[PDB]
Formats: structure tokens, C-alpha cells, sequence
RNA sequence: AAAUUCUAAU
RNA sequence: CCCGCAGAAGAAGCACCGGCUAACUCCGUGCCAGCAGCCGCGGUAAUACGGAGGGUGCAAGCGUUAAUCGGAAUUACUGGGCGUAAAGCGCACGCAGGCGGUUUGUUAAGUCAGAUGUGAAAUCCCCGGGCUCAACCUGGGAACUGCAUCUGAUACUGGCAAGCUUGAGUCUCGUAGAGGGGGGUAGAAUUCCAGGUGUAGCGGUGAAAUGCGUAGAGAUCUGGAGGAAUACCGGUGGCGAAGGCGGCCCCCUGGACGAAGACUGACGCUCAGGUGCGAAAGCGUGGGGAGCAAACAGGAUUAGAUACCCUGGUAGUCCACGCCGUAAACGAUGUCGACUUGGAGGUUGUGCCGGCGUGGCUUCCGGAGCUAACGCGUUAAGUCGACCGCCUGGGGAGUAC
């Protein structure tokens, strides 16, 4: 563009908006499970993911997936959720936090235990 | 081409829903389908209920 | 069914058998058998 | 319309080198020719001559030493949509010292070691390497 | 001069 | 801070190992359980899932999440693009704004040089010093790219005064042209009306049928009415800013080019907002209606045929006035100016003796160069300057409010 071009109106930046609104740039959030189910993922993957609902503190409504082998998580359950995405899932972008308030750390674990809650035996 | 999309037929005698109320849910089959050109195994579903 | 290895498994109790082709030609009593064994066994537990 | 006679002469010299031409014509002024002669004194080019009295005319002799152009570059820097001014801190080197860059002083053209061997700044007129 | 179609694992 | 006592005595974990990315084998499961930053792994012989052995990277820490810059030249001032990948407004006139051929004199506003005042301390950088070292503390400098004032320089830009003619325009003679507005007229043909001759078919299709005809059709001859368009010439020919313009004649009218001379003297270029013109279809009022023909009706073909084919046929197509303002409005190529090897043509002026030159517009090939390639190539998509419009992944969407 011309000089006079960028005189007369400036380059403009993109919003660059982002993929966690909910969280509001905090790292972590505490919210309540509404329901627990499972859903099926996109092609060409197939499995019974584990997914969750949950209400925020902040006033939000957002999916959940919960990692690892085995969980105890029911309806009216407290949990901690972070960022973080599953890529075949539609619609999930947070995951749960395990070892967190009411979710224990997947049994039997041996390798990568910080990553599920799990203490060293 | 083939067989039935829905067929649903009655069934009497004696102890029949005795025997044959475990066949409801879902029945997989995986094998080479006769509508296919290539030699691709295909994996398929069928649904069945019991009253 | 899995016809390329001629096996059928059932996933209720966890039962695999190589018989295919005399379950699809009518002699299928030997997987219910194993089943109402297992499901007979806990309605005599549930009398509590 | 015709609003640069500079980048004229510039582009002139530089669609004669590109051509293989032995010399170029212009109508002339005064700028034009004291940047042909900082062109000459410097070694770019043969020779150049003015002549006639109502309608002017500056013939520039280009020159070429291994059947090759001497100026492998030559471009306008202070053009009538963006001027250029620097001072005597700030003057550019054209291939690390190799090249020159024409700057105009209040003491007249000149080259940028002249200029900072003067301790002045002035207008950049072109670079030519 | 006529003439529709071929799902889903290479 | 220092000295003595006993004894290795009290003290190592986290992530990863398919590629990016350093580091591989066995067992279990079998699109299940599960992994994942992106490609993607798992369907009964998995270096990618879970465990074990081995190995790699960090280390009193190690990973994950959140947030910012980088990589991103992916908003490109430094430092990007618009023929076909996203991107030149349909075209033009033009106010504000941006830019300005050539010479002399003056000014010192932009510019440049020097000095002075200020630019808090701390922070960053450089040479030292003190804590056993480091982190940390601290002496001096450098820097703080800025602003204001005073004094000088006049090359460039700007102001003022006087100029000059090459840019731009006026005048004298002429040439070509479907450039535009109004009016008149001619010939061929289709349709309809009246009459004469004459008799059994005509029309249409791949084949048929609907349709017309013994109430005399189709064919043929004579006279009349009306509307619309102009065969041959006619040509990658011409004119116009674009949309577009085709029989002949008259009236009114715009631009282009050519040869010699005279005149003014930078009066110029581009243009946001603004204004004007703008194919076809469409809308309002009033006329007109031959031919053609959306909608509609019937006959066919077809598994069906709300189509292609056949027979009819209403708005519309035409005129006057007024709206509409859109096209694959395309050279998918904004306007203006300068420079850079050639060849074969078309059209239209002019000088000298069929030859020799010299201007305007235009078609085809091709060199350097440029391009991702195709290709463009003096009518540039080559080398530069001035101004404007536009683009920033694909859908959603040129859509909603
Ligand atoms: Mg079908
Ligand atoms: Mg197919
Ligand atoms: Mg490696
Ligand atoms: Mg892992
Ligand atoms: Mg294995
Ligand atoms: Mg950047
Ligand atoms: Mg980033
Ligand atoms: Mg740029
Ligand atoms: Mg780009
Ligand atoms: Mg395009
Ligand atoms: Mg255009
Ligand atoms: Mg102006
Ligand atoms: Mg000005
Ligand atoms: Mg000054
Ligand atoms: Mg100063
Ligand atoms: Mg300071
Ligand atoms: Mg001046
Ligand atoms: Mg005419
Ligand atoms: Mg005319
Ligand atoms: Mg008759
Ligand atoms: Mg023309
Ligand atoms: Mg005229
Ligand atoms: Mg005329
Ligand atoms: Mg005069
Ligand atoms: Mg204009
Ligand atoms: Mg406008
Ligand atoms: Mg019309
Ligand atoms: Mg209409
Ligand atoms: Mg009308
Ligand atoms: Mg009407
Ligand atoms: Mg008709
Ligand atoms: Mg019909
Ligand atoms: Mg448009
Ligand atoms: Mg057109
Ligand atoms: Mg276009
Ligand atoms: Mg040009
Ligand atoms: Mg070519
Ligand atoms: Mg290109
Ligand atoms: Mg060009
Ligand atoms: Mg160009
Ligand atoms: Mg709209």
C-alpha cells in the first residue's frame, strides 16, 4: 500500500480470539458434574469416550473428558477442570483434572503416575 | 439385494421366551461382503429385540 | 462373527469359541447355555 | 505526468547498461549534472558533455570492462513521495564501503566519505553500486 | 436414434 | 565466622523413547480398553495403548494448565501482493487532499553543523571494589535516540519576485468514420383480408400424433392493411470513456488525426466524499402488435418427464415519458509520464523522385527480461516515478441486524 494509503488509515492486527473462553484466562476452574455419559468419536476412530458435563463457578456450562482407566466420578460431584482439547471429540476442549477434590487417580497406574494423580508406592 | 431390512415374525411353542430373551442388542459381523468389488473386509451391525 | 478367523466371541461373559459354522447353520444352544448359567446364578444371590 | 527527472536519469543509465549502449542522451539541468559528474569522478562512468543554448542536452559515455556493465546497480533513494535525510552520524555505506551513496550537502553534492570528511548530513540521492 | 445407479476397513 | 568429636554415617526424584525430537525389545489386549501438540496409532504377530527390562533429558526439582513476544516476510515503515491461487471500482468529470518542467535573485520554514539549558534517582551497558564465589550491594562513566533557545551553511524541498518554452492549451486548411438527437422515404419477405383457377390432401417428426382441410385446404395468380428489422457490400474493418453503434436522405451536434506557421506561458497529473452516463430482464402511465416467445394447454418419448422434440399461445420484445442501477459490465490486466533488439500484415493522412521517406490507430509471431508455470514481450505481465481502489485460510456469507 501506498504511503499516503497508510497515513490516512494504519495496518490493522487480528483479534486473535481463544479456544478456552471459559476458564477466563485462569489456569485452572472448580466446577459441579451435571451428568456423566458416553459419546462416540469422528471418523475414522471408534471407542465410547468418556465425557462429562459441568457447571462452572463463573457461570458456565461446558463438556469435560475424563482421562486414564476407570473413574468414580457421578452426578453432583465436584472437579477441577483445565484447558486442553480432545481432537476427535465435537465440542470438547477441557479435560479433568485427575487427583483433583472428588476424583481419584486411575488405579494400578506405573508410568507417567503425575499425569493421573497417583503417588509413588 | 439381499436379505431383509426389518423382518419380524412370531414365534410359539414352549419356553421360548425362556431361551430366547438373551438375543436382544446389537450382533457384529466382520467379513469380505458379497457388494464389493476390492477384497476389503468390512465390519457391519445388526439389531435385534425380543418380546 | 468374525468369519475370516471362523470365531464368535460374546462379550457378556467373555466367552470365544471356533464354531462358527455350526452356530450359522442352526446350532446356537451352546451360547445360551453358558449365559442363563451365569444369570440363574444371581437370582438366587438377590434375596436380600 | 513527468514529476521525477532524477530516477529518470538513473533508469535512463541503468536501460543503457542493460542494453548494451554506448552512450545515453537526456535533457539536462543542474542536478543532473553534478551527479554526473560525482558519477565520473568516481570511476562510473567515461565522460559526459552538455551542449546547446536554448534546449540543453547531457550525453553521458557509458563504459564496460570485461564485456560486462560497471554499475551492477543503481537506485533512487529520496523520491518526491518520501524524502530522506540524514545526518552526518547516519549516512549509509553501500556494500560495506564498496559501493557509493550520493548524498547533497549545503556545501553541494557530494559522495558519503566526502560527506563525513566534511562532518555535514544531507539529502540521500541515490545508491549506486 | 436408445439408456438410471455402484454405501461403509486398505 | 573459627576450632575439636564420632562415623559414609542423616539426604533423589520427574518426564520421555513412531516423525518433527536425543533415546528399543518382550509380554497382554484386539477399532475393545485407551493415547494424542499436528500428522495420526489400536480390526488376533502394535518400536505409538497397559506392564516389565534397557535407554535418553533435566535434577531438589520435574511435568501439565493459563497468559505475552518470537518463529509469522502470516498487516510486510524496515519488509508482501492484485491476468489464471484472495484481491483493479462498469465507465467518466471533478472539490478538499497528495505530487510538480527549466533559469536567476531573495528568505532560512523543512534540512545540516556548533554551543547552552533540561532530559530525577533507581533500572540496562562498560571498567573496578565488598560479601570464601555467585545471586546481591556499591564508585565513575556511557547512554536516555527527545524538546527549547542562540549563532552559522544554502546543495535539496517550501515561500516571494522576474523570467523561458520542451509539458498543457488556442488559431488557419483538410481527411476518415455503423459517434449522438429529430424527421422522411425505398425494396425483399412473413401474417391477415377479398376474389379467380383447381382437387384430395397438407403440416410435423427418428417414427408418429395433436393441428388445418370436401363448409374446398395446401399450391397458384391479382388487389389491399399493418408492424418489425435492414440480404449482398462486410473485412481478427471503423467510431465511442465505457455500456454500445449497420438500408438511403436532410436538419442539429461531440470528439480524433494530419502538414506549415503564429499565440498564451506550468495554466499540469491523480483523486476519498460528490455528480453524471450505464446491455438485457423488470416496474408505472398512454399507444402499438406482423414475426418470435417466459407462463399456460394439448400430442409424443419415458419406469416417471412439472424437461429436451411437435402444434398452439399471453405478458414481453416496438414507441413517448419516468423509475431501476445490475452482467463472465472480461483484455478476468486503474489512470498519467519516461526508457529498452526485430519480423509479417490491416486501416487512415502527408513530403521528395512505381521507388524513397515520415505521423495516428490496429492484428499475428518472437529476442533480452520477468513469471510457480501457462505465458506477456515497445499496445509489457520488462526498468522506473506520481496518485487512487482493493486482499489477508475454506464454509457460515456478500448472509443477518
Ligand atoms: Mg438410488
Ligand atoms: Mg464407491
Ligand atoms: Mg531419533
Ligand atoms: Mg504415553
Ligand atoms: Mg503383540
Ligand atoms: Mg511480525
Ligand atoms: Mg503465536
Ligand atoms: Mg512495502
Ligand atoms: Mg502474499
Ligand atoms: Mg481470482
Ligand atoms: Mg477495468
Ligand atoms: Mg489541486
Ligand atoms: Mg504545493
Ligand atoms: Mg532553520
Ligand atoms: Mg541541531
Ligand atoms: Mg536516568
Ligand atoms: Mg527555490
Ligand atoms: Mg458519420
Ligand atoms: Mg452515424
Ligand atoms: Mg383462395
Ligand atoms: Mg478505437
Ligand atoms: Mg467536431
Ligand atoms: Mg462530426
Ligand atoms: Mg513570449
Ligand atoms: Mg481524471
Ligand atoms: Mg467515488
Ligand atoms: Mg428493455
Ligand atoms: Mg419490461
Ligand atoms: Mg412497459
Ligand atoms: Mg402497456
Ligand atoms: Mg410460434
Ligand atoms: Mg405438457
Ligand atoms: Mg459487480
Ligand atoms: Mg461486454
Ligand atoms: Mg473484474
Ligand atoms: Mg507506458
Ligand atoms: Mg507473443
Ligand atoms: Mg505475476
Ligand atoms: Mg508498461
Ligand atoms: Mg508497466
Ligand atoms: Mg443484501
Amino acid at each position: 500500500a501506498t504511503v499516503n494509503q497508510l497515513v490516512r488509515k494504519p495496518r490493522a492486527r487480528k483479534v486473535a480470539k481463544s479456544n478456552v473462553p471459559a476458564l477466563e484466562a485462569c489456569p485452572q476452574k472448580r466446577g459441579v458434574c451435571t451428568r456423566v455419559y458416553t459419546t462416540t468419536p469422528k471418523k475414522p476412530n471408534s471407542a465410547l469416550r468418556k465425557v462429562c458435563r459441568v457447571r462452572l463457578t463463573n457461570g458456565f456450562e461446558v463438556t469435560s473428558y475424563i482421562g486414564g482407566e476407570g473413574h468414580n466420578l457421578q452426578e453432583h460431584s465436584v472437579i477441577l477442570i483445565r484447558g486442553g482439547r480432545v481432537k476427535d471429540l465435537p465440542g470438547v476442549r477441557y479435560h479433568t483434572v485427575r487427583g483433583a477434590l472428588d476424583c481419584s487417580g486411575v488405579k494400578d497406574r506405573k508410568q507417567a503416575r503425575s499425569k493421573y494423580g497417583v503417588k509413588r508406592p | 439385494h439381499g436379505g431383509y431390512k426389518e423382518i419380524i415374525a412370531k414365534i410359539s411353542g414352549d419356553g421360548v421366551y425362556g431361551r430366547l430373551k438373551f438375543e436382544s442388542g446389537g450382533h457384529r459381523v466382520q467379513r469380505v461382503p458379497a457388494t464389493e468389488s476390492q477384497g476389503r473386509i468390512h465390519t457391519s451391525a445388526c439389531t435385534v429385540a425380543v418380546m | 462373527y468374525n468369519f475370516p478367523q471362523g470365531r464368535v466371541t460374546d462379550h457378556r461373559i467373555n466367552l470365544t469359541l471356533y464354531r462358527l459354522d455350526e452356530v450359522m447353520e442352526g446350532k446356537l444352544d451352546m451360547l445360551i447355555e453358558p449365559i442363563i448359567q451365569e444369570h440363574q446364578a444371581d437370582q438366587l444371590a438377590a434375596l436380600s | 505526468s513527468m514529476q521525477d527527472p532524477i530516477a529518470d536519469m538513473l533508469t535512463r543509465i541503468r536501460n543503457g547498461q542493460a542494453a548494451n549502449k554506448a552512450a545515453v542522451t537526456m535533457p539536462s539541468s543542474k542536478l543532473k549534472v553534478a551527479i554526473a559528474n560525482v558519477l565520473k569522478e568516481e570511476g562510473f562512468i567515461e565522460d559526459f558533455k552538455v551542449e546547446g543554448d536554448t534546449k540543453p542536452e547531457l550525453e553521458l559515455t557509458l563504459k564496460y570492462f570485461q564485456g560486462k556493465a560497471v554499475v551492477e546497480s543503481i537506485q533512487r533513494v529520496s523520491r518526491p513521495g518520501l524524502r530522506i535525510y540524514k545526518r552526518k552520524d547516519e549516512l549509509p555505506k553501500v556494500m560495506a564501503g564498496l559501493g557509493i551513496a550520493v548524498v547533497s550537502t549545503s556545501k553541494g553534492v557530494m559522495t558519503d566519505r566526502a560527506a563525513r570528511q566534511a562532518g555535514l548530513g544531507g539529502e540521500i540521492i541515490c545508491y549506486v553500486a
